[PDB]
């Protein structure tokens, strides 16, 4: 199967890319915040039986120190996508300048890994859509959204996947380029509460935030260049430490 | 080895080849010619081993011939030589180096100047009003760095080069059996076949 | 060894000795240095046996395949030149060769091209090539015009062989003659040099020297 | 249209190309093997298609190393095949090992060649099923392999078109002999089988094989059945066939 | 890659369709540089516009490019670009003449074309590019491989409608002020939305300025658009 | 993946659809004069506003001393000059002779069957008409290549849409007797047979001519214009 | 929709790209092996295409005390026929061991199998038999494309083979004693290639005779040779 | 037969306050045989100096390979290479060929745009980094190099002080290497200018 | 490409034999005085010039080979065609033989690692001392046959037809020159004169000549006379 299996069809479209949309839509609903001091992405743990255990399935996670993604679509086409982004961080950039690369870039090589699935021979686009949240010295805080086409573009805050378009709608009303963290964080656990169907707890739900750095999650003292990553997963209680205050 | 000399004047660059090839024990031929030209406007003169000597000025001349059918375009002496000086710095480093060096001179049709590149087998290129290779440069420095001058005439160059080869038929060990020398200039690249008395 | 080719008024003269030693000891004294490449192009040969007759004869068939290729007679100067750039593929190896590739063309007319295992290719009016070219060269040069008759061409190259026979540990046994001409070439025999310097001596009164 | 090509799973979760291989071998000659008591025989039918044949020459049965035994019912040439790959199989295990291949060992490595062959729409799967065994460090081992690459281990073991009345046999057999059955005994049987199961084919004359692998009778290595040992089991089968 | 029974290579024309539901991008050479011009397709209160580059890229100092199609298959296009460059850079120690770069990655859409069974890349580019031999040149190459060079042209969406406008309005010895105004123009007349507002757009020049000597590619920021916009009039 | 096989006919569609986008492409001709050969197009009109300082000519030149034009898809026709080109090149180098107007075809048209017969490539989408002069000669070469790899050569002939309609006039407008012994009616021939095809237009047509010993020279959209004239007035003066 | 590939099984079962290559056999002519105790002979009818023709070379030798008869798709026994050459060289070189026909025969059958299992290949489409004489005396060997191959004491391949492949299914009594004697051995050899002739008699071009045994290394046959067997 | 003492050459890079300082000879040589009094060794990329000392054909190299991919780092990143940043990249670079290296010693020197932080680097020909925030020295003058600089060198100099020290520094150490000299040039980089003064220097 | 039919043919080989059908009429003719190939040029329009249509080649001195197909195809065949003769040489001294040369193009023939077979066909006629005078026929198929006389190409049936009333082993080179004429004249469309038909014959003295057009027109008319007779 040598041959690119997403073909451009009459009307113009790619076929599989539109598909692998479609299969992104039907995923549990995800979203992203950017703040001014940071960003917030969250998800929904969509237990499929109470007998699994919630923790062992990190839908969020760390790609850099300083970056890390949560998605919407088929989560196995996420977990290897992961790995191929954790690593090329390193090969194609700490191994060539010693610092780990900065969001646009790395989302760039992971929308690079994803157009190849749209046009190597004998594969099929990953059914997935990522948001990808991250800081870097120069840049700043930035959000970018990743699709199957590999097509990515940056946001102030967004949500995919099932709730989508209830969800962005309700985030264009709350997002104001004045946000502190805390008050996306609020407004991710609200935007989340709508397209949640049950329980909507800190076993339920999954934030991470890209913010301030924390030393204490460093694991030694002495270099002072690096203060810490600033990539931080919430627990499940300061998440209802916050819910109680809804 | 053989000698190579090469001296840019005001509006020309000329280059002097010796016209010996000596195999082992015995002159075999008194009559070489040390150079192809690249471009109607650049000329390249060579010396080194053997094989690799006319291999690879065959093959550079090939390549420039080619850019300037596909393009409709003669490149300038310094593109053309930064080209020659990448395949030397390529080879350095092969299974096998060519052993050349090389000089090359050129009217540069845009500037509206002469350019003389030299380029050893290492790759290590430079810029020069006058310059050799091998021993060539022993003899004849002391003089050019003594004589010469920017505002010089083709006709001063000339002869500038006849005192420098006087002075390696006087010291030189090897009988290089004469010189071929040639200008490239504006209007493009001639023989002065006037060398052997001028 | 000693082989000459030098070109004149009539065409190419090749002349070449026929003795092969190992060490001191004389192998053969009834060798052939002159490869046979096609009826228009001569090989000579020096420096390794096989490497001559092997890439001379193997020369042989490209031109033939060129030939049908294009309906044309190769030019000695593609014909040298493959040659030449074949035996450049293999420098380093260890190939031991210098030959002469002769040919008379109606476009080219004749030409003698000198090719190595170093890589070499020259063009040029007269070349001797071996342990005895120095001897020949002696001769050559001061008897070489361009004007000579076929007949005294044949003779100079026959006796410039001889010259290098005598002096030259390694060379003789006896010399072969070729006229190489636009109509291919002719072969003007193999000449015992032992026989040879006797009569050269008698009738040209040389090798003085030496007592007969 | 799930059948047209291998590794395709139909709505169903069954490989069509595998079950049409499996047809392949239904189509073929029956073959069998009775696990004994310190060894194993191995038994297949041999149609005599003419009289132009030479007999007792076409050998169908196969040996791997000097230990296993192995014969198979379906496409022919397949078997060969999956016995050759066996041979370079247990080669490598010994090169590598010193002791010859265990059968479990080997029949694994049968069954994950074959397997293999479900995996891709470019290969077709096996057309042949083969019953194989020997004796080894602990014990004595059958087993049969499936176009699927699915293989057990048995007490007997049959397969080709004889092969319900066969195992009907065989299932005699063990609840008859659960202490378990010399080799002698089961070099008999074996060919009585071969002659019972002979009449889902009744209609051409032929030619039984047997070999065993017995820790007694053979020292634990193949070898086949031959001469005084070979007719007496021919007549024992013709006696009970009536 | 293969042949219609009229001669027509399938995925080459269906990817060119995919092109034509792409934004429109604009390519004005005027006398004294180079405009180029594109409307972004799909946009949100949200999309963070001011951190964005999705149809106007850098390839060298003296090359830019706008983009028409997927804007994946366009980056790996461009990473090659980029490289193309300066390897001709590193051989030659003078920059790449334009349409040597453009020429160089048309011939790899034109692979796709012909052989190895892989779909073409859905893009369509417009070069703007300077070069010591030709000055200021603009070029365009679609997915058959096939390329051309223009005074003014567009890719995308609404061609037609684009093209007359500018084989309008247009004239030889235009000026960039000018050739901006009509860029906007057109691209106002030619959007398939509301208005035309500086959120959408993407807006880059190549001017030689008479103060100097080098060649200087300015893209845009989003404040300059907006206010590009007042001057022009479109409020 | 075998795309170019057989049919039940014993035709190989790919290329023979090739042929059609062949036919697409504008119209190209050659004719050969007594000591020159010259090769006219006509322009492709699908929009207009076009740079033409810069865009890629219809003519190419292979070496100093052979040209090729063509007609189909422009891109496929790209590859088979870079390889000619390179090629033209490298028979210098290891022949040292540039090469016969007939090698270069040869050369080109192997490309060209190469392509028939090799699995995961379509046959090329072109035609080629390849001219000039032999290295020391004078008499006038014109050569064409097909999809299909065969070539020949010809006094004069012309591929491209409408190509039968031109060819047409040729077969009758010249004569093997008194080839246009000049290079002015040899571009007037190839004006006259391309204005048959072309309709009235100036920058419609570019014509070049190419002589013995590496003169080659394309006339100016003006130089032809001339020419459209006085051809337009020996068909007025009747 | 079930023969595209012999990557294919039917429902039934069976490869039907190998069965029509089987197929292709039986538009070959007829040629006919067998043996004694002591010698082993081909004959080959062969077939001209028109009047004016060459009777297509059915008997190809493989080694000096083997060869082998072809019927069906000429270039693939030329393939085979190679193969068989290499691997009795092989035996030579290596051992100095002349290759056994059954040997031969197991290579032969393994070889056309892989032809049977792979997408993109297709099966050889000749049928051969091959005879030899080794350690243990004369041999016959009948090969199939499916990789089927059987020793037979006599047989035949071809269009209208089931001829003489009963005469010989009746003669064999009387063959496999022809010891010591070539000529009848031989007779016998096209007594029964004739049962299984229609066109026209059996010809001085028709025929094509090998043979091999005890002390007579594989020979061919051809033409002016064979006229005393008419 | 050493590479790195071919062709000769020498540099020299020292910070001072708010700025930092590189400097280098000019001499190309063949040995013994002075060819060229107008190599110079150092190079920038935006506001980043990269002088390379050693065999000259790999410092020609070496300095197109710099630039190319600095060239890409900035259409990729869309801002210019930091030294720190730079530095890792010649060390990765270098390394990349451990075992056939470039016969090179090069010397970084720039100031970061964002901290201000002067900051100057070396390296070995693989890619051992050197980082002091003293000196760096590299070339054929490496030992007269330090022994000048060890003395003359003190912290916190301003641009036109640490023009002398480094001038002084280069001047004097070249003197005593055969293989250095026929002139010299020196950097004076400051955040936001830079100047360049070539010396007036014996010529033998 | 590889896939067989029902009837046990190989489909692009039976197609392959279709577009060689729609090719100029190739034909020549074996005797004992030497072999003449005479093939039909065939021009799309008489602005092309004749001349340049290239059917019968040269591969050796002793060796020529007429075409017929899509020629283009060809072109490989004969390049390795006369490298294998060449080689021949080079190796051993000595002369390839025209069947050895001949198996050598077919063993080239069925390597279906080249997309699809050769739409061409082959006349090889040539002459070696061990067989005499050869004529040999050469599919894509990768099979060949040695005939009298062939002719292949659109014509070919009546062609065939006529050759065989013709032919009769002791015919002279100048009657077989006239026939391939004659028989050539019979199938071509257009009336044959010596710019539109090539004669060529291969001898032991001379070796392989194509004929230049005025040797034919003395021919073709010599033809004219000897047939208005009756
Ligand atoms: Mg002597
Ligand atoms: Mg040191
Ligand atoms: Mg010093
Ligand atoms: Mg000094």
């Amino acid at each position: 199967y040598s041959f690119s299996l997403t073909t451009f069809s009459p009307s113009g479209k790619l076929g599989q890319i539109d598909y692998a949309l479609t299969a992104v839509k039907q995923g549990v609903t995800s979203l992203g915040i950017k703040a001014t001091n940071g960003v917030v992405i969250a998800t929904e743990k969509k237990s499929s039986s109470p007998l699994a255990m919630s923790e062992t399935l990190s839908k969020v996670s760390l790609l850099t120190p300083d970056i890390g993604a949560v998605y919407s679509g088929m989560g196995p086409d996420y977990r290897v996508l992961v790995d191929k982004s954790r690593k090329v961080a390193h090969t194609s950039y700490k191994r060539i300048y010693g610092e780990y690369p900065p969001t646009k870039l790395l989302v760039s090589e992971v929308a690079k890994i994803m157009q190849e699935a749209t046009q190597s021979g004998g594969v099929r686009p990953f059914g997935v859509s990522l948001l990808i949240a991250g800081h870097d010295e120069f840049n700043g805080f930035s959000l970018y959204q990743v699709d199957p086409s590999g097509s990515y573009f940056p946001w102030k805050a967004t949500a995919i996947g099932k709730g989508s378009v209830a969800a962005k709608t309700f985030l264009e009303k709350r997002w104001n380029d004045e946000l502190e963290l805390e008050d996306a964080i609020h407004i991710a656990l609200l935007t989340l509460k709508e397209s949640v169907e049950g329980e909507f707890n800190g076993d339920t739900i999954e934030l991470a935030i890209i913010g301030d750095e924390n030393p204490d999650l460093l694991g030694y003292t002495g270099i002072p260049t690096d203060k810490g990553p600033r990539f931080r997963k919430l627990t499940s209680q300061e998440i209802n430490d916050r819910l109680e205050a809804l | 080895m053989d000698i190579i000399l090469g001296i840019r004047v005001q509006d020309s660059v000329i280059l002097a080849s010796s016209k010996a090839v000596t195999r082992g024990i015995s002159v075999l031929k008194d009559s070489d010619d040390k150079t192809r030209q690249l471009s109607p406007h650049t000329l390249m003169s060579f010396a080194g081993e053997a094989g690799d000597t006319v291999q690879f000025a065959e093959y550079i001349q090939a390549n420039i011939q080619l850019y300037s059918i596909r393009e409709d375009y003669e490149l300038s002496p310094q593109a053309v030589s930064s080209f020659v000086r990448q395949e030397l710095a390529k080879s350095i480093r092969s299974r096998r180096p060519y052993q050349v060096n090389v000089l090359i001179g050129g009217y540069d049709k845009k500037k509206n100047k002469p350019e003389l590149y030299q380029i050893d087998y290492l790759g290590t290129k430079v810029e020069l009003p006058y310059g050799a290779h091998g021993y060539s440069g022993f003899y004849t420095f002391s003089l050019l760095d003594h004589h010469y001058r920017p505002d010089m005439t083709t006709e001063e160059g000339l002869d500038l080069l006849k005192l420098c080869v006087q002075e390696l038929e006087k010291r030189m060990p090897m009988d290089f059996k004469g010189v071929i020398v040639k200008i490239v200039d504006k209007d493009g690249i001639r023989q002065v076949d006037d060398f052997q008395a001028q | 060894t000693t082989t000459l080719a030098f070109r004149f008024q009539g065409g190419i003269i090749v002349a070449v000795d026929s003795r092969a030693t190992a060490g001191n000891w004389v192998a053969s004294q009834t060798v052939k240095k002159v490869i046979e490449i096609n009826p228009f192009l001569l090989g000579t040969m020096a420096g390794g046996a096989a490497d001559c007759q092997f890439w001379e004869t193997w020369l042989g068939s490209q031109c033939r395949l060129h030939e049908l290729r294009e309906k044309e007679r190769i030019s000695v100067a593609a014909a040298s030149k493959i040659l030449s750039n074949l035996v450049y593929q293999y420098k380093g190896a260890g190939l031991s060769m210098g030959t002469m590739i002769c040919g008379y063309t109606r476009k080219e007319g004749p030409t003698i091209y000198y090719v190595d295992s170093d890589g070499t290719r020259l063009k040029g009016d007269i070349f001797c090539v071996g342990s005895g070219q120095t001897f020949a060269y002696g001769v050559l040069d001061s008897n070489y015009k361009w004007d000579l008759s076929v007949e005294d061409a044949l003779y100079l190259g026959k006796r410039s062989i001889l010259a290098a026979a005598h002096r030259d540990a390694y060379s003789g046994g006896s010399v072969n003659l070729y006229h190489v001409t636009e109509d291919g070439w002719i072969y003007h025999g193999n000449h015992d040099v032992g026989e040879l310097f006797w009569k050269v001596k008698e009738e040209e009164g040389s090798f003085n020297n030496v007592i007969g | 249209g799930y059948d047209l090509s291998n590794s395709v799973f139909s709505p169903d979760g069954r490989n069509f190309q595998v079950e049409y291989a499996v047809k392949a071998v239904e189509n073929g000659t029956t073959s069998i093997g009775i696990k004994c008591n310190d060894g194993v025989v191995f038994a297949v039918e041999k149609l005599i298609t003419s009289k132009l044949l030479v007999p007792q020459k076409n050998v169908k049965i196969q040996v791997v190393d000097r230990h296993i035994g192995c014969v198979y019912s379906g496409l022919i040439p397949d078997g060969r095949h999956l016995v050759n790959r066996g041979r370079e199989e247990a080669a490598s295990f010994k090169k590598l090992y010193k002791t010859p291949i265990p059968i479990p060992a080997f029949a694994d490595r049968l069954g994950q060649y074959v397997q293999a062959h479900t995996l891709y729409n470019s290969v077709r799967p096996f057309g042949v099923s083969t019953i194989f065994g020997g004796v080894d460090k602990n014990g004595a081992h059958l087993y049969m392999l499936e176009p699927s690459g699915s293989y057990w281990g048995y007490k007997g073991a049959a397969t080709g078109k004889g092969r319900q009345s066969a195992k009907a046999e065989l299932e005699k057999l063990v609840d008859h002999h659960p202490e378990g059955l010399s080799a002698r005994e089961a070099v008999k049987q074996a060919a009585k089988i071969i002659y019972l199961a002979h009449e889902d084919n009744k209609e051409k004359d032929f030619e039984l094989e047997i070999s065993w692998c017995s820790l007694s009778e053979t020292n634990g290595l193949h070898k086949f059945v031959k001469g005084d040992l070979l007719q007496e089991a021919i007549d024992f089968a013709q006696k009970e066939i009536n | 890659t293969i042949f219609s029974p009229e001669g027509r290579l399938y995925q080459v024309e269906y990817a060119l369709e995919s092109i034509s539901h792409a934004g429109t991008a604009i390519g004005i050479m005027a006398s004294d540089g180079i405009v180029l011009a594109a409307e972004r397709k799909v946009t949100s209160t949200l999309l963070e516009q001011d951190t964005s580059t999705e149809k106007l890229y850098k390839l060298n100092d003296k090359i830019a490019v706008a983009v028409a199609g997927l804007t994946a298959d366009a980056e790996i296009l461009i990473n090659t670009a980029r490289i193309h460059a300066q390897n001709y850079l590193k051989t030659y120690n003078e920059d790449i003449p334009v349409e040597i770069l453009v020429r160089r990655l048309s011939d790899i859409k034109q692979g796709y074309t012909q052989h190895g069974g892989l779909r073409p890349f859905g893009v369509s580019f417009i070069y703007a590019g300077y070069d010591d031999r030709y000055g200021y040149q603009l070029y365009t190459s679609n997915p058959s491989g096939n390329y051309t060079g223009w005074k003014a042209i567009s890719v995308g969406a609404n061609t037609s409608a684009a093209q007359t406008l500018l084989q309008m309005d247009y004239k030889d010895d235009m000026k960039v002020d000018d050739a901006i105004e009509l860029a906007l123009k057109t691209l106002s007349k030619t959007t398939d939305s509301s208005a035309l507002t500086y959120d959408r757009l993407e807006f880059a020049t190549i001017r030689k300025g008479a103060n100097d000597g080098e060649v200087y590619q300015k893209i845009f920021k989003p404040q300059e658009i907006k206010d590009i916009l007042v001057k022009t009039g479109i409020t | 993946r075998a795309l170019s096989i057989f049919s039940p006919d014993g035709h190989i569609f790919q290329v023979e659809y090739a042929l059609e986008a062949v036919k697409r492409g504008t119209c190209a001709v050659g004719v050969k004069g007594k000591n020159c050969v010259v090769l006219g197009c006509e322009r492709r009109s699908t929009l207009k506003l076009q740079d033409t300082r810069i865009t890629p000519s219809k003519v190419s030149k292979i070496d100093s001393h052979v040209v090729l034009s063509f007609s189909g898809l422009n891109a496929d026709s790209r590859i088979l000059i870079e390889k000619a080109r390179v090629e033209a090149q490298s028979h210098r180098l290891t022949l040292e002779d540039p090469v016969t107007v007939e090698y270069l075809t040869r050369y080109v048209a192997g490309v060209q069957q190469r392509y028939t017969q090799s699995g995961g490539v379509r046959p090329f989408g072109v035609s080629t008409l390849i001219a000039g002069f032999d290295p020391r000669d004078d008499e006038p070469k014109l050569y064409q290549t097909e999809p299909s790899g065969i070539y020949s050569s010809w006094s004069a002939q012309t591929i491209g849409r409408n190509s039968k309609t031109v060819r047409e006039f040729l077969e009758k407008n010249y004569d093997r007797k008194e080839p246009p012994a000049t290079v002015e009616e040899c571009v007037k021939l190839t004006v006259r047979s391309l204005l048959e095809v072309v309709q009235t237009g100036a920058k419609n047509i570019e014509i070049t001519v190419v002589k013995p010993d590496s003169d080659i020279v394309a006339l100016s959209s003006e130089e032809i214009n001339q020419y459209v004239t006085q051809i337009e007035q020996e068909k007025q003066e009747q | 929709n079930y023969d595209g590939d012999t990557v294919t099984f039917s429902p039934t079962g069976r490869l039907f790209q190998v069965e029509y290559a089987l197929e292709a056999i039986k538009q070959g002519s007829v040629t006919v092996g067998l043996r004694s105790n002591t010698h082993a002979v081909l004959v080959a009818l062969k077939r001209n295409a028109d009047e004016l023709s060459s009777y297509q070379k059915k008997i190809i030798k493989c080694d000096e005390h083997m060869g082998l008869s072809l019927a069906g798709l000429a270039p693939d026994a030329r393939v085979l026929s190679n193969y068989l050459r290499q691997q009795c060289n092989y035996s030579s070189l290596v051992f100095n061991r002349k290759l056994a026909v059954e040997r031969a025969g197991h290579l032969l059958c393994d070889k056309a199998q892989k032809n049977t299992q792979s997408a993109g290949g297709r099966p050889y489409g000749v049928g051969l038999l091959i005879i030899g004489y080794d350690k243990s005396g004369a041999h016959l060997l009948e090969f199939q494309p499916s990789g089927n191959v059987t020793e037979l004491y006599g047989t035949a391949i071809g269009a209208r083979s089931q001829g003489a492949k009963t005469y010989l299914e009746r003669t064999l009594d009387t063959f496999i004693k022809i010891d010591g004697n070539p000529d009848e051995l031989i007779k016998a050899g096209v007594e029964a290639i004739s049962q299984s002739l229609r066109d026209e008699s059996l010809t001085v071009d028709n025929l094509s005779i090998a043979i091999v045994g005890k002390d007579t290394p594989f020979t061919i046959y051809d033409g002016e040779a064979v006229a005393k067997y008419i | 037969s050493d590479p790195s003492s071919i062709n000769g050459g020498i540099v020299v890079a020292m910070t001072g306050k708010d700025c930092v300082a590189i400097a280098c000879d000019l001499r190309l040589g063949s040995q013994s045989l002075g060819v060229s009094n107008k190599f110079e060794k150092i190079f920038h990329y935006g506001h980043v100096f990269l002088g390379i000392t050693g065999l000259a054909t790999d410092v020609t190299t070496l300095n197109e390979m710099f630039r190319y991919k600095t060239n890409l780092y900035k259409l990729k990143e869309e801002r210019a290479i930091e030294p720190e940043t730079f530095t890792q990249l010649v060390s990765s670079s270098l390394y990349e060929r451990r075992f056939g290296p470039y016969f090179v010693g090069p010397v970084v020197a720039g100031i970061n745009s964002k901290s201000g932080k002067p900051f100057i680097a070396g390296f070995d020909l693989i890619g051992c980094i050197d980082e002091a925030k003293d000196f760096i020295v590299s070339g054929t003058a490496s030992d007269q190099l330090f022994g000048m600089c060890e003395s003359l060198y003190e912290p916190n100099l301003e641009p036109e002080d640490l023009f002398e020290t480094i001038s002084q520094a280069l001047l004097n150490a070249a003197d005593r290497d055969a293989l250095s000299g026929w002139g010299a040039v020196v950097y004076i980089i400051k955040k936001d200018e830079v100047v360049k003064r070539y010396l007036k220097m014996r010529q033998d | 490409v590889s896939t067989f039919s029902p009837e046990g043919r190989l489909f692009q080989v039976e197609y392959s034999l279709e577009a060689i059908k729609l090719g100029s009429t190739a034909i020549g003719i074996a005797t004992k005085e030497g072999v003449v190939l005479g093939v039909e040029k065939r021009a799309t329009s008489p602005l092309l010039e004749s001349d340049s249509i290239e059917k019968i080649v040269e591969i050796d001195r002793h060796i020529g080979c007429a075409m017929s197909g899509l020629t283009a195809d060809a072109r490989s065949m004969i390049e390795h065609a006369r490298t294998a003769a060449v080689t021949h040489n080079l190796y051993y001294d000595e002369d390839i033989n025209v069947e050895s040369l001949t198996q050598s193009v077919c063993d080239l023939a069925a390597a279906a690692a080249m997309s699809r077979p050769f739409g061409v066909a082959l006349l090889i006629a040539g002459h070696d001392a061990d067989d005499g005078y050869q004529l040999f026929h050469a599919e894509p198929s990768g099979t060949f046959y040695r005939y009298n006389a062939k002719a292949i190409g659109s014509g070919s049936e009546g062609a065939q037809a006529e050759l065989l009333n013709e032919w009769h082993s002791s015919l002279t080179l100048k009657e077989a020159e006239l026939l391939v004429l004659k028989i050539l004249k019979q199938v071509m469309e257009e009336k044959l004169d010596e710019n539109n038909a090539q004669l060529s014959c291969i001898t032991k003295q001379d070796g392989f000549k194509i004929y230049d057009n005025e040797k034919t027109a003395e021919l073709i008319k010599e033809l004219k006379e000897k047939e208005a007779a009756e």
